[PDB]
């Protein structure tokens, strides 16, 4: 028997309603963002980035000037979001590689052991594949987190930027220069209500391996989940692009809450996603409604409802407490379904505490039955038999946002000049993967004095022509830096010596299916490795030949199963200090000897 | 758009219009009561060594005494019961039995009841129409348990419209795999296995994913006012005997597998409220025909 | 058995005033509740009949050593006939009556923080019958008026409609309300139907039947008080008088 | 051409040739009457809380007063009835009941052993043969309501031949979509939803279009002479009890879902008109068996 | 590899725990007995040419004499029977009927509430799981006769596993074309149309050849102990009547087409033995309800 004191000490706590519990969280996220990204560093490096972008030969109407305040603010938000998303894809590709190496042991684990929990199955799989990260708990994920994967903090980016510059009936060059230095009040409000979320491959493996019975199914589920996440992130950047103020999540609680008759209302507005969630907790009954963030022609923020789980009254009267979600709409829906099923055997405190902790801190509940049901529902919502047809909603969100961009610009072009509207609503900042962007690569591998910077080429959500370039800054006055692009048939080595200037390496064309033809073979992604002595910064730039390249349909489970691409060749490296002239070119693996990918032999 | 309907719901033939008044209704009740006493007497005579109960029961039923040489036709009551069953089925039936003979036979006994004293539950499922898009295919098979097989071969998910009419009380839908169903112009819920619906709620939309076919099984319950002496087991067997004896071979009529299908088909038609009154009378007549024939086979 | 035989608010409250708290607690260790078990019911099946242990069965069970556990044991004794195992409470508390613990501040126990939701959930209320629920609502009402939580009691009843429909109507400080009440709170008694000596499948039903057959044996034994035959032999203090009222009411 | 047939009509096993005379028919009739009295006495005993009605009925049935230490299973009459039921089902079942026992048990009551007083309607639909050309696929599913799914792949419309036997009295055909059906060498009428056919009338040809699958639902009704005490609800319940208890676990026999299929399958054999009489006797014995076990429960 | 299951076997909801003791069991037995006398009083009224037999029957059932200005409802026993049925279906339903009222109504007639003195056969076929490999489609349709449609689009023959649970006593399989079936780790016999098997034996492997689809029809028989007054036909009608009247309308419960599916689904739960006893008592209550409401519609 127990006194009951330990049970109350491990009960979940409300992290949204408690004002002490909201202040503490907000501080840590702000501290985490400032440590990894400093406002002083980004502002000081503005000039270097501006010259890099201009040095890329971009046709008129398709080039970006970071001399404009709005263009600069959009770029740092874009670069931070892209870097975190890009890092996750490299982690996923590595994880897929380890699973494919040990498919025999993975298949045995998926078949023999099915009575264990989702977390236990994931831990066994991670140990077998010998992945870099072997912890599925929340603390382990936080501990093994890179600098770039830290979510971007809205108010930190928008801090100390001039707002509301007024010039009256002036077309002079100086007045234009002072106008461009400031930013509009709308963009400041958007940045104050913006927070990003980037889920880890370790968090995704639990939904992926909860019903899988084969390694191919487990790999396909992982790819299918991450295809949805990247599409949602692309929507998130586009939302800030148009001239509209984004809605931000809030909780409604009674003004004077009673002990025995208390109700809570949660309205989740995921900035990275096409759908929102409304959850109501009255008594022991939980009711949810999934609405569409597009449309909303009326004053009400909610659009049409696409999934019903009861009657939710959003017109309740009470105090309003505001928060930013650290989970996607799929994850929030997955938990609210499991909570609804298990509402009978959980208390009021457990229901509120489990819900608030997951939405605000991405903390999975400690209940084992609750966790298993949550991941089973998460798999269903991201599979082909989902109650929500995602491809329809993400497509409709894209059309709605482009329509808003056109009417917002045309509304301004009437109120002020074309030049004023252009500097306030750029047309070159459409979508996260559509836009021209840069990736500040980091490197921790040194082979014979050469630092290795890795980069993942693709996958592509748009089709057309793409260009890739590198900018290398090195302390030495004269250096020789090499770029190696690895495919399936072989790798391509190039040598350059120019410094402090962008240089195009690869010209690539991608078709409707999102697959390029790299030297006679269909590829879905490539690996780019850069070797430099004593480098200080290496940046990779990407741009599409045409502005606003058309979209490529998102791939579901059956699309990933149909085509299989080998990624094992991304692991091998080369030693530039031992390179020779005859070894510099496009060569295949049958030319090289076993283990030495540096000399042709 | 494609439309699929239940086979038994198509073109209910008009029902006869004679022998539906108070006096004729009393005759069917008396015939049912006297026939029940006949079959109960026949069992007792077989159980015992003497034939007194059957002799009295047949004398009351047939207005003459049984004979060892002549065949037991059932008397004028059997003849009148056979002909009124013919008239009830179709309007093209002769209906040449005199009304004075009906009143004479109705005076044999008295009944403390009517044809609206009670109710019965009928299990046929009405599927008035199933509306589907261009690419999907829908097949409806079954009357006691409808089985709707739908297959989608198009680009994306389609919407199938279900119309269960407005007469049935409850319809239970079960699916081979979980599926989504909702009322018209309403948000769709999460996928479940079984749904319970009220057909008067309105047309129901079903989400059909692309891939393996979905089979939905429907069971419905309808309530129809019947006399207290109604027995579905006896009526159903009487329906089969009437068909085999050829009491329903009339031109330009429809044929049904069970009395449950016959009464639901008539109810799901224009002026169907007036038709079920005659179908209930026909049902009670079939109850008397079953009991009379099983006691006096010919 | 004696507590379960009370059929009116007057008799039940009078019994609680006379009995001390030690009757509510038990000194047998028992087992733990909320445990899935396989029991043997051979009159019906050859295999082992599954069931779940609870605090409402008539068997003693281990209980938590806190005020929450003490109140659960008191309500369990009232609605089931046996309490739980909470030892070393103290002789000061064990001498006082069950009513005094429930509705008097002089005892020293602090019950203000008690929540009726979990207490009803723990003392499984979805498995109780109408008579058991009425007795529990009496205990909740007595506690609520002890700590001045009448408003909380009303809100809890308004949340649960079926509890409101069967909630007894009496003010804990007024004796006229107890006299006027005509609820039937008897869980054991002389049965109008035919009561046989047979087992029941559930733990709750089997234990309840044992109390029912036990009351019949006690009713016909020499310990029962037949008022129509020996009303002049009872002492004057314990004789039934209309002027009689509960202390402090 | 392809041939499809109903599963329950394939190879009916031979039935018993013993215990079919007048004396044995009386024994089954006596058992059924006394088994019914046993079940009524069991209800009266429960209502009145007395063993007097049950003791009287059990004594009339088992010819032995019930005892506490022993076990009540029906006595010698139950032993004879159970083993006689086995003998009817298959030829391979042994005949072990002597005829001194049968004559003795047949005298416990006065009943007419005639098995042709009345009739009954059985709903199993016999589809003996469905013939289709090379391009078509035909599948038959069901016993009480047969569902025939046909799909045409070839260029032109195909002709499918339906054979319903010669024993079924009436057959009603219903289609998911309207279809064309006609007799041998007869003009095709307009497409209709439901047809009523006489199986004796001849083979039937169905015109199957090339577009979409056609599902035809068949329901049949046939008349078999049965005694006046025959009750289909009791006979069917007795059939399942016999199968569960293992009375039908004889080598080289066929198994049927219900008594409906058993009697119709045996009817369609080469000498079915003689096999049905034995099946009707088995039906009455099964009804006696059902009432007897429900009165005396053994777990 | 995909798996398929019967629709009616998914997620049985918990049943009520009240009104199971001896006194409540005798209340249901008395209600069934007295409601039966109500129906038979109609036939007595027809023979006696007067309503006195009905008045006597209703007075015993309702403790009040019938009135002409009042709609006959049944009084306290009708109210008690209706509320008790609600509690049986779900654990969320309130237990409103007091014990004292139950004991008073149980003393009207002399009965024993023994629900273990007979048995019944329940025909719902349980298919817990059907495991099939890739390139194979399996669809399960039906509850009383389950039809399993199997298609092998692969290159070679496939092995499909059946699991019929551990409760059903016998299962008979009839295929559209002859097929091969054997237990695990057993050799396969020659292709046969019909197989009789005991689900307790173990999972069964059926060989699926490549070509036209193979359809298997499953019929099962299960024995459940019921009181001697049990009548399946009356119980089934009572189930449909109660569902129409909304007695089962309560949140967080499942809906079944028939009482056959309800009891078998509960029997296959985690601890299905605990719920079988309550389900049978619900059956007797439903049998009383059907008789009472047909005599006294409302």
């Amino acid at each position: 028997v127990a006194d009951g004191t330990f049970n109350s000490m491990i009960m979940p706590r409300a992290v949204i309603a408690n004002e002490r519990e909201h202040f503490m969280k907000t501080r840590i996220d702000k501290i985490e963002h400032d440590l990894n990204r400093s406002a002083k560093q980004e502002m000081m490096d503005r000039q270097s980035l501006a010259e890099d972008y201009n040095a890329l030969n971009l046709a008129v109407g398709q080039e970006i000037k970071l001399d404009i305040a709005t263009q600069h603010q959009l770029n740092r938000l874009g670069s931070a979001m892209y870097k975190a998303d890009h890092e996750r894809e490299t982690e996923l590709t590595d994880l897929i590689n380890r699973i494919r190496e040990n498919e025999v042991t993975v298949n045995g684990i998926l078949e023999n052991q099915k009575a264990i929990t989702a977390a236990e199955r994931a831990d066994l799989l991670l140990e077998v594949v010998a992945s870099t990260a072997k912890s599925v708990s929340a603390a382990g994920r936080a501990a093994a987190d890179g600098s770039g994967v830290v979510p971007v903090f809205g108010p930190s980016v928008a801090n100390g930027i001039k707002v509301g510059i007024d010039i009256a009936d002036s077309v002079a060059e100086a007045a234009i220069a002072v106008k461009e230095s400031g930013i509009i009040t709308q963009l400041n409000d958007v940045y104050h209500a913006f927070q990003s979320v980037h889920v880890a491959p370790n968090d995704v493996i639990k939904p992926a391996a909860v019903v899988a019975g084969t390694s191919t199914e487990l790999i396909g589920n992982l790819q299918a989940i991450y295809s949805r996440l990247r599409s949602h992130s692309d929507i998130g950047f586009k939302k800030a692009t148009v001239g509209d103020v984004i809605p931000n999540s809030y909780m409604i609680k009674p003004v004077n809450s009673t002990e025995y008759a208390s109700w809570q209302l949660y309205v989740i507005h995921p900035v990275q996603g096409s759908l929102g969630l409304v959850v109501q907790l009255m008594g022991d009954a939980l009711t949810y409604n999934v609405f569409a963030q597009y449309g909303n022609t009326s004053a009400s923020e909610f659009g049409k409802t696409v999934l019903t789980g009861g009657a939710t009254n959003t017109a309740l009267e009470g105090t309003k407490v505001k928060f930013q979600t650290k989970v996607t709409a799929q994850q929030a829906l997955a938990l609210t379904m499991a909570l609804k099923d298990a509402a009978s055997m959980l208390s009021q405190g457990e229901l509120i505490g489990y819900f608030e902790q997951y939405i605000n801190l991405a903390l999975e509940p400690d209940n084992l039955s609750l966790q298993d049901n949550m991941h089973k529902y998460h798999h269903l919502l991201t599979s082909q038999n989902s109650p929500i047809d995602w491809n329809y909603h993400d497509e409709e969100m894209h059309k709605w946002l482009d329509s808003r961009k056109t009417t917002n610009y045309d509304a301004m072009q009437k109120k002020d000049g074309t030049v004023i509207a252009d500097i306030h609503i750029p047309k070159v900042f459409n979508d996260l993967r559509n836009t021209t962007l840069h990736c500040k690569l980091e490197g921790k591998q040194t082979i014979a004095g050469y630092t290795v910077y890795e980069y993942l080429i693709g996958p592509w959500a748009h089709y057309g022509d793409i260009d890739y370039s590198v900018v290398v800054d090195t302390l030495n006055e004269e250096t020789k830096w090499y770029c190696e692009v690895i495919g399936i048939d072989g790798h391509l080595l190039i040598e350059k010596s120019v410094q402090h200037k962008p240089e195009k390496i690869l010209e690539l064309t991608v078709n409707d299916s999102g697959v390029t033809s790299f030297n006679g073979r269909n590829h879905d992604r490539l690996k780019l490795k850069v070797y430099v002595k004593d480098s200080l910064s290496v940046k990779v730039f990407r741009n599409w030949i045409g502005i606003n390249a058309p979209r490529v349909k998102t791939k579901m489970f059956n699309d990933h199963i149909g085509v299989k691409y080998d990624y094992s060749h991304f692991d091998k490296n080369i030693s530039p200090a031992h390179l020779t002239l005859t070894d510099l070119g496009w060569h295949t693996w049958d030319q090289y000897n076993a283990g030495n990918w540096t000399n042709i032999k | 758009a494609n439309r699929a309907t239940s086979a038994f719901l198509d073109n209910p033939h008009p029902v006869g219009v004679n022998y539906v008044d108070e006096g004729s209704r009393q005759f069917v009740a008396v015939a049912e009561l006297l026939a029940s006493k006949l079959i109960d007497s026949s069992r007792e005579s077989d159980e015992s060594n003497s034939d007194v109960p059957f002799v009295q029961a047949y004398s009351k039923f047939a207005d003459d005494n049984p004979r060892h040489l002549r065949v037991k036709t059932g008397g004028k009551m059997a003849n009148a019961l056979t002909n009124v069953i013919r008239s009830y089925y179709s309007i093209n039936a002769p209906a040449i039995v005199p009304q004075v003979e009906i009143d004479r036979l109705a005076s044999k006994a008295t009944v403390s009841g009517d044809m609206y004293n009670s109710y019965a539950i009928f299990n046929s499922v009405p599927i008035v129409e199933v509306l589907s898009p261009a690419r999907t295919t829908v097949s409806i098979v079954g009357s006691d348990r409808a089985d709707v097989t739908m297959l989608n071969t198009g680009a994306g998910a389609a919407n199938i419209t279900f119309n269960f009419g407005q007469i049935a009380e409850t319809v239970i839908l079960k699916g081979s795999v979980p599926f989504q169903l909702a009322r018209l112009n309403q948000p769709m819920p999460a996928a479940r296995f079984t749904y319970k619906l009220r057909p008067l709620d309105g047309p129901f939309i079903v989400v059909l994913p692309v891939g393996n076919p979905l089979v939905i099984s429907a069971t419905a319950a309808t309530r129809i006012q019947v006399p207290l002496a109604f027995n579905k087991a006896l009526v159903e067997s009487g329906f089969q005997t009437a068909m085999n004896d050829g009491l329903f071979d009339i031109q330009n009529v429809n044929y049904y597998s069970s009395f449950d299908e016959f009464i639901i088909s008539q109810y799901h038609a224009q002026d169907g409220i007036n038709r079920v009154s005659t179908c209930v009378i026909l049902g009670l007549a079939l109850q008397a025909y079953d009991q009379m024939r099983r006691a006096l086979p010919v | 058995m004696d507590v379960l035989s009370k059929g009116s608010l007057k008799e039940l409250l009078a019994h609680l005033e006379k009995t001390p708290l030690e009757e509510a607690i038990s000194y047998r260790i028992g087992t733990v509740p909320y445990q899935n078990v396989l029991i043997s019911r051979n009159e019906y099946y050859n295999q082992l009949y599954p069931d779940t242990t609870s605090l409402i069965d008539g068997v003693s069970r281990e209980g938590q050593r806190n005020v929450n556990g003490l109140i659960m044991s008191i309500i369990s004794y009232v609605v089931s006939g046996s309490g739980h195992y909470i030892p070393n409470i103290g002789f000061m508390l064990l001498r006082r009556s069950i009513l005094d613990i429930l509705t008097k501040h002089d005892t020293g126990l602090v019950t203000n923080n008690l929540n009726y939701g979990i207490i009803a959930r723990n003392l499984t209320v979805s498995k109780m019958n109408c008579e058991q629920r009425k007795r529990m609502l009496i205990c909740f009402k007595l506690l609520a008026y002890k700590d001045g939580n009448q408003n909380d009691y009303e809100i809890y009843l308004n949340q649960n409609i079926p509890l409101k429909q069967i909630a007894p109507n009496f003010i804990p400080g007024d004796m006229r309300t107890v006299i006027h009440n005509q609820d039937q709170l008897a869980i054991v008694g002389i049965p109008a139907y035919r009561l046989t000596q047979s087992t029941e499948l559930s733990i709750r039903d089997d234990n309840a039947k044992s109390y029912k057959l036990g009351y019949v044996d006690w009713y016909n034994s020499n310990s029962f008080l037949r008022e129509r035959s020996e009303f002049n032999l009872i002492r004057l203090k314990d004789r039934d008088t209309k002027y009689g009222k509960l202390n402090g009411w």
